[PDB]
């Protein structure tokens, strides 16, 4: 497998003032365009896992992953060396001269009122937020992420000097986009975080609330022919028209539990039955839905208008049917 | 979780197709 090098600060680096300049640093090597993609999303994961006590054991649990090898390199801080601020990249048994050049020499005032860890969560994040539009909805990253960061940033989560540029997010969401790596560790990371503890950390909590955005991306129109087509349970539904669409639906739910926990992250992971749950392939039933849809909620007109496989029968049907439900 | 949303639907689909044979 193709080897991505990962970067974890050594117990030697103690100075929280010296950390936050680090994870700086590993951003800013994320964003480095001399870099090849797979390089740039090791420095992202070398950010992430910084919120993580072991990195190492965090990547062997979670970055178990058939595409790429993750090397763990150390950064530790030797009192002796003058040079980069006494910083050098060290293996237990050697100093890595040329890499050290590599992180370091190739070309504040929040840390002490809010923290570094308050702070490296702002970072952190912002990273994650990418992740709820970079795959599925590439279009709409920039308005999404703003979206999502305009409560953490109302909340003090993410300060404004610590807010991420348009050119970063546009970045980070190409990078996760070339790199599945990326994206199997964020997605295997929720999943490990199923399991409900007391032990979840300001940002973990905060991870797994961005994660509810993340966690059923793209299969809105399946979800949204469920419940104002299904859930409702109208009459309709004997129609013989309808029932063909109704059988697919059934065995798409039944798919999708299949799956299991990685069930919602099917577009987000790009799998090969990711287009199976498209509304195109059960039309009727979503045209019903939608008709219900627009008589039982404000608008919604909006999420689908224009559709090449619209059923205008089934969509008038769905709404004189939702209409009768409405006056009792 | 829609684990709750697929599993009371899978329900309502199955009495559906029980009760109503072939349309």
């Amino acid at each position: 497998k193709n080897t991505v090098s990962i970067f974890a600060l050594g117990p030697t680096i103690t100075d929280d003032d010296e950390k936050m300049t680090l994870a700086l640093l590993f951003l800013s090597h994320s964003l480095d365009n001399e870099k090849q993609h797979a390089q740039r999303a090791g420095f992202l994961v070398s950010l992430l896992s910084m919120a993580y006590a072991n990195p190492e054991l965090y990547l062997t649990t979670n970055g178990s992953n058939a595409d790429v090898k993750y090397v763990i390199y150390m950064i530790e801080k030797d009192l002796k060396r003058q040079k980069y601020g006494g910083f050098v990249v060290k293996t237990r048994e050697m100093i890595y001269e040329k890499t050290t050049e590599w992180i370091f020499g190739s070309d504040e005032d929040l840390v002490h009122t809010f923290g570094y860890p308050s702070c490296l969560g702002a970072l952190i994040i912002q990273i994650w937020i990418v992740l709820v539009k970079a795959i599925t909805s590439i279009s709409g990253l920039r308005k999404g992420f703003f979206t999502r960061l305009e409560a953490f940033r109302q909340d003090g989560t993410v300060q404004a000097g610590l807010v991420l540029s348009g050119d970063t997010v546009d970045q980070i969401g190409s990078i996760m986009r070339s790199q599945q790596s990326l994206v199997t560790l964020m997605v295997e990371t929720l999943i490990t975080m199923n399991t409900s503890r007391n032990d979840l950390t300001t940002i973990e909590k905060n991870i797994q609330i961005v994660g509810n955005y993340i966690r059923d991306a793209g299969l809105a129109s399946f979800f949204n022919t469920i419940r104002y087509g299904i859930e409702t349970r109208m009459a309709a539904l004997t129609l013989s028209t309808l029932r063909p669409d109704i059988n697919r639906l059934k065995a798409l739910m039944e798919l999708y539990l299949s799956k299991g926990p990685r069930a919602p992250f099917i577009c987000i992971l790009r799998d090969p039955i990711h287009g199976e749950f498209a509304p195109g392939n059960y039309p009727a039933i979503w045209s019903y839905a939608m008709g219900v849809a627009v008589v039982q909620n404000r608008a919604m007109q909006q999420y689908v208008t224009g559709r090449s496989y619209l059923d205008i029968d089934m969509f008038q049907l769905g709404q004189a049917v939702a209409r009768d439900a409405e006056a009792q | 979780d829609k684990s709750t949303n697929i599993s009371s639907a899978l329900n309502i689909i199955e009495f559906i197709l029980s009760t109503d044979p072939q349309e």
